RNA sequence: AAACUUUCAACAACGGAUCUCUUGGUUCUGGCAUCGAUGAAGAACGCAGCGAAAUGCGAUAAGUAAUGUGAAUUGCAGAAUUCCGUGAAUCAUCGAAUCUUUGAACGCACAUUGCGCCCGCCGGUAUUCCGGCGGGCAUGCCUGUUCGAGCGUCAUUU
RNA sequence: UGAGCCCGGGUCGAACGGCCUCUAGUGCAGAUCUUGGUGGUAGUAGCAAAU
RNA sequence: GGGACCGAGGACCGCGCUCUGCAAGGAUGCUGGCGUAAUGGUCACCAGCGACCCGUCUUGAAACACGGACCAAGGAGUCAAGGUUUUGCGCGAGUGUUUGGGUGUAAAACCCGCACGCGUAAUGAAAGUGAACGUAGGUGAGAGCUUCGGCGCAUCAUCGACCGAUCCUGAUGUAUUCGGAUGGAUUUGAGUAGGAGCGUUAAGCCUUGGACCCGAAAGAUGGUGAAC
RNA sequence: UUGACCUCGGAUCAGGUAGGAGGACCCGCUGAACUUAAGCAUAUCAAUAAGCGGAGGAAAAGAAACCAACAGGGAUUGCCCUAGUAACGGCGAGUGAAGCGGCAACAGCUCAAAUUUGAAAGCUGGCUUCGGCCCGCGUUGUAAUUUGGAGAGGAUGCUUUGGGCGAGGCUCCUUCUGAGUUCCCUGGAACGGGACGCCACAGAGGGUGAGAGCCCCGUAUAGUUGGAAGCCAAGCCUGUGUAAAGCUCCUUCGACGAGUCGAGUAGUUUGGGAAUGCUGCUCAAAAUGGGAGGUAAAUUUCUUCUAAAGCUAAAUACCGGCCAGAGACCGAUAGCGCACAAGUAGAGUGAUCGAAAGAUGAAAAGCACUUUGAAAAGAGGGUUAAAUAGCACGUGAAAUUGUUGAAAGGGAAGCGCUUGUGACCAGACUUGCGCCCGGCGGAUCAUCCGGUGUUCUCACCGGUGCACUCCGCCGGGCUCAGGCCAG
């Protein structure tokens, strides 16, 4: 249940947040999980999908395929992967859209600011667990 | 009307005012009070908690049980039966319990500094002067102009001899 | 809206033409020009009586009349087919007022809602609990666009005692679905007789019984009432001693021969 | 009485309870700027004025300069330890004065003042 | 017997009712007080690759600076543009700038991208000619500054 | 009896129904009713206006 | 003797009779037929008999008159305040928390300190006065009870009793001009003669608001153009 | 001749200010008519709408020339009752307050009238290294003191102080902070169903190819990173001048608002001709004064305040402004005129008037290619789960229309009762129990044994076997039972 006065639990403003934000709420909206490795070596549970990380698309009918992410459609809230394409009629391949929920990431593409990214959040995922703990 | 569906239609964010109140809800320091205030409960149990009163005037409602916050003669002279011309102007001289109570009567009884008030240096000279010429006749020093100009009545001086230390 | 339906100029046409006498739009360069207005029978018009906010909403009881209603449901409470027939899932409890130790719920033993699933399932609230969390549909009608998405059903109430059990219990069962948490002091009819219907599966603290005479005797200007019947069993007041002794010889049976 | 336009100048009466929290928070935000101090001030005990209410008293709005200086409380000290001053207020009998300085005096036996700085 | 006409059924039309949906309205409630001669509200002319609509912006013209985030924008044409980086973005924030003609509208006129004055600069034969640019030039009132008038009025033989 | 209600066959794609209570902007053949759509007149009048 | 239509009810009970059971308070017995169709439905059409086109309005009535090309959607006694009657409910000589305060899981629910509204005694223009002489009375009815002797609800009839006011009579007395006691009236009361009200819910009616919905000519305020 | 002071002007001199917008709420000015009284004019509507002027986040009012008659109360404002009372009226329609009482919130002050006169102590400029220089304003009065329930002056003896830093704190933005994409089925897609789990101070909401707490954003509590501006503030440096201040006492004083009040008159307004208030006009005051009340009480006895100068937060209002949260509301003929190009298209000289119009699919994968021909069109072929979902796009009613099929039709059809003919469609009692014999297996069968739960005498397991009993099963034989219609 909210308590807060600030949020809202109306299904109006919510849908109209959701598409009509701007790219830098809907990069957060578009993130994605991390494989078992992956949580297991940095104590993280999401972030979001880059243009460089290798990918395993687990939900849809291109389930059990892996590539590495070659655009993030901000506009339609979907990514594009390596190799899952869709013939047109003239043969011309489109690139098939996958949502970054229903993929999981293999490879991560690191530079200084993801390793930043990832050190704030095994800072607070330490952090209440050493409270809840002692 | 006409103003928020130019606002729909605009590509410019929406200024989403924040929370600001201007009188703050809760006491805030390192004063007795903010230490052991609760910010859940109301100024009611706070009170009731603290041992104080919060209103003095009549009770408007039902209160919550136990808050305890809110409150021979010869001449027939009322006043002499509740006795015990100037009074003292910037202070009042006054004659199992809770722990915020108790450390307010800390503070309270605590020991205060003096900060007694010096006289100037040319008073102390004004008053050397005077004690050198005449001496301890308090009453020479009065009706003399040349070392007493102000005219000052002899006890205001006597009174001023005493706060320098000569007699 | 107070000018819905009346922000339009428009004119009667008269007897002249062979149209309806209604309110025509003025004008002739447009598709509304020439079309009806103000009827609740026209199209883009004011509707018929319209809705004001200074309808009486609120209604004002009797606080005698609600203190009775509750201390009803209360007594529907401790009788136990009617938990059962209100919709509970009450197969499992041991006794139907089902008082729970305070030792057991008070201070932060509940507090973490592991442990008040576990206190639920030991006193044998289990079934009520996930009858609530196997019952969630999606809601008939146009109130799932109204903020009003899913609708289930209601659970065991929390009854316990502010003073000795502590408000920390709040926390343990606010996230179970179903349950619902009420202070002894401020027992809601809303709660304990949903939609109208007696009988609600009231879990109670030790606490909360000693409590419960204090504060019925603590409301000004209400005693408990005394009922009409002192006896409320229709079959011990007939099939009596009493009553059967100087009763009359039957004039006929239940079923009456047909004599011609 | 419908003779006039009584629809443009009919008031309800839905913020009832938000005008209730909001007095709630004002009186809430005055005890946090007087933290140790009560919210309100002394008001002397006062006869209410007509035949029909004769007997029976409440509060009034500030205690006469005589009701102060019989207490032992100076005039211009009074408003600054929360004790409300009028001087349009007379006595004029002993009684409303005997029994306003006894509340005085209750004030003065319950009052903790502290020292200035 | 066909044609035509009526009734019924199957299939095909016309039309947009019914069901479902909703980045909309309506009503209530709560926190706060913020337009303009430092040029507002409104009107107009322009600015993009393909811009038709809408939005944004002002010749620094779908925008510049600064801060934050951290790798897009996207219907098609982009770059050797930037990826362990003072750094992408039709991103957010926003404290610095730019801000054409009008409009309370302010040198005069206004339906013309016209007609004058004071100060300074630039280019083209150039101290003389021409063109352009920059800062100025409304009314009422207040305080001060400065200039002027009045046998209004005072002093002026020590 | 009736207002109505249940089932079969086809179509169709995301939500809906019974009971007991509460509520109301709650039931249409007419109002030269309102809005929309569509007829006979009629492939007729006639080629005027509009397109 | 011949024919038609019908078989309601569902252990026994009753009245009877020609009494080892019958025709006696309502049909059993036997035999046959029925699944590539017993028996139904809907549509189209034929046949016999029947049978004016609906609504509104006028009138004793018809006859006129108004509306109807067709289909879908919309579409007309509503909501407030104040009265009044009745039903239910809570408390009851009282009743009503919700202006407000306390409180809260936060417009919900729960709690109430003081006043206030209506009621709990009336009458007279007024000064003002002010409910018992009789088990608050007698008698007769009267539901109900009964030790069968009598008690007697509510309510009514009558004879009473008292009080407010009016018209009288006029006591001790009294400031020498103040009083109403006692005794009366074919008097009046929306009087007493032992309280019934307050809050709320549902329905109905009355008044005022746009007031069931639609429908003039007018008048007024403020603007825009220029004239029959 | 010179030089003032006074008054009136100029300057493209320096420094400022006003206009316009908005106007839901607020303060003033001005000011209708329709309506009602079953006609209508007083009245009402209404001190309203329209018109004009002027502010703020509130405005306005406000610290008594008050209310009261009391044992008095005590600035203003708003709610509840007072109360449909008093009061006024074609006494009809009607109109219509206030004091008291209960609450909400409360806060008080500045001048003018005084001689600083042992010292204009005050203030605007513009020139500066800024530390302090001149110019002007001003004595026809700028500071200090004082503002009538007061005060001043002396005396008197106690009691009070002032600045500058300031750690840190509060408010608000910010960064991070829980748990399944485990197995099977259907399905284009699992967000569905079954199994096994996990988190929960989070099971609000939303997205993701269908109903997702554990896929993602968020959501709950406490912390935590960095930032902005206000306010508070433990402490620490400092002060100072015979400087300011509160009282007490008294052989000393105590100034309080004029073309205002009031008398007469005209208008307007009010419940209110003690004129209810206000405005204009004529006349025009007082000082143990003046205002308003009470009272037959014996003369205006008494009570209560002090007008004609001024400021002031809160409780109050709000169809506007910056946001935010909600709903027993409407769901595209509804809801604002506008869910979308909406004050748009368009009309009118102009003031003004003012629409219609939402939905492919999960994803454009928006039909490549072959082939008729001049097109907003077909036939193949393909995409998709689906194209009779093809930007005429969810579902796709009725009116109305075409084709095919059946029947009928001699100057109306339609309808009621009852057959009949033909066409199409449906399918009637679910269609069973009991005995006997023989075999086989179980038990609720053995005074068989061990165990578990329990309402403590009932159930449920495990192992024994078939003396008895009882269930089934298989193979025979037998019995009766039945639905509808006839004779």
């Amino acid at each position: 249940m909210k308590v807060r006065p600030t949020v809202s639990s109306s299904r109006r403003k919510a849908r109209k947040a959701h598409f009509s934000a701007p790219s830098s709420v809907r990069r957060v909206i578009m993130s994605a999980p991390l494989s078992k490795e992956l949580r297991e070596k940095y104590n993280v549970r999401s972030i979001p999908i880059r243009k460089g990380d290798e990918v395993q698309i687990v939900r849809g009918a291109h389930k059990d395929k892996e590539g590495k992410v070659t655009s993030v459609y901000r506009l339609k809230y979907v990514i594009h992967v390596e190799r899952v394409t869709r013939e047109k009629a003239t043969g011309q391949t489109v690139p098939i859209g996958i949502h970054p929920s229903n993929v999981v990431i293999t490879k991560l593409h690191l530079d200084k600011d993801r390793e930043n990214i990832l050190a704030r959040i095994k800072a607070g995922r330490e952090q209440v667990a050493k409270a809840k703990g002692k | 009307r006409e103003l928020q569906k130019r606002k729909r239609r605009s590509s410019r964010p929406t200024i989403r005012m924040p929370n600001r109140r201007k009188k703050a809800l809760n006491p805030a320091g390192n004063n007795i009070i903010a230490k052991s205030w609760n910010k859940k409960e109301t100024l009611s149990q706070n009170y009731t908690r603290f041992g104080l009163v919060a209103k003095l005037g009549k009770a408007t409602g039902g209160t919550a049980p136990g808050n305890k916050a809110l409150l021979s003669e010869s001449d027939a002279v009322p006043q002499q039966q509740q006795q015990e011309n100037h009074i003292r102007q910037h202070d009042l001289e006054l004659e199992s319990k809770p722990e915020v109570l108790r450390a307010l009567e800390r503070e309270a009884t605590r020991p205060v500094e003096k900060t007694v008030r010096h006289q100037s240096e040319r008073e102390r000279e004004w008053l050397q002067r005077l004690v050198d010429k005449h001496g301890d006749d308090v009453a020479a020093m009065a009706r003399d102009r040349k070392l007493n100009p102000y005219q000052q009545t002899a006890s205001d001086i006597k009174r001023r001899l005493k706060k320098a230390g000569l007699l | 809206s107070e000018k819905a339906g009346h922000q339009t100029s428009a004119e009667s046409w008269g007897t002249g033409r062979a149209v309806a006498r209604i309110p025509r739009v003025s004008g002739g360069g447009t598709h509304r020009a020439g079309q009806g207005a103000f009827g609740n029978m026209c199209r883009s018009g004011r509707m018929f009586a319209p809705t004001k906010i200074w309808r009486k909403w609120h209604v004002k009881i009797n606080q005698g009349q609600k203190r009775f209603a509750t201390a009803s449901a209360l007594a529907a409470s401790a009788v136990a087919p009617l938990l059962m027939a209100r919709g509970h899932q009450v197969s499992t409890v041991p006794e139907v007022p089902l008082v729970v130790d305070s030792a057991a719920v008070a201070g932060d033993a509940v507090a973490k809602t592991a442990a008040a699933y576990k206190l639920l399932k030991a006193i044998g609230a289990g079934p009520d609990v996930e009858k609530v969390k196997k019952s969630k549909k999606l809601r008939a009608g146009k109130g799932k666009m109204r903020g009003r998405r899913h609708r289930q059903r209601r659970g065991p109430l929390i009854v316990y005692s502010p003073e000795h059990d502590g408000k920390e219990l709040v926390k343990g069962f606010r996230n179970i679905p179903g349950v619902e948490t009420c202070p002894v002091d401020a027992l809601n009819l809303l709660q304990l007789a949903p939609g109208g219907h007696l009988g609600r599966f009231i879990v109670w603290t030790s606490a909360a019984i000693k409590q419960l005479d204090a504060v019925y005797e603590s409301k000004k200007g209400f005693f408990l009432p005394a009922n009409i019947v002192s006896q409320a069993d229709l079959s011990r007041l007939i099939n009596s001693t009493e009553i059967q002794s100087v009763l009359r010889a039957p004039k006929g049976e239940a079923r009456t021969k047909r004599a011609c | 009485h419908f003779r006039k336009h009584w629809q443009r100048r009919v008031r309800c009466h839905f913020d009832q309870p938000g005008k209730k929290v909001t007095r709630r928070l004002a009186r809430r935000a005055k005890a946090a700027a007087l933290a140790p101090r009560p919210v309100d001030k002394l008001r002397p005990i006062v006869r209410c004025p007509t035949v029909k209410y004769n007997r029976r008293t409440r509060l009034g709005r500030g205690f006469t300069l005589e009701e102060l200086k019989a207490a032992g409380i100076p005039r211009l000290l009074a408003p600054t330890i929360g004790i409300a001053v009028d001087h349009r207020r007379k006595n004029l009998s002993e009684e409303s004065l005997a029994a306003n300085v006894q509340r005085l005096k209750d004030y003065k036996a319950r009052l903790i003042l502290f020292p200035r700085k």
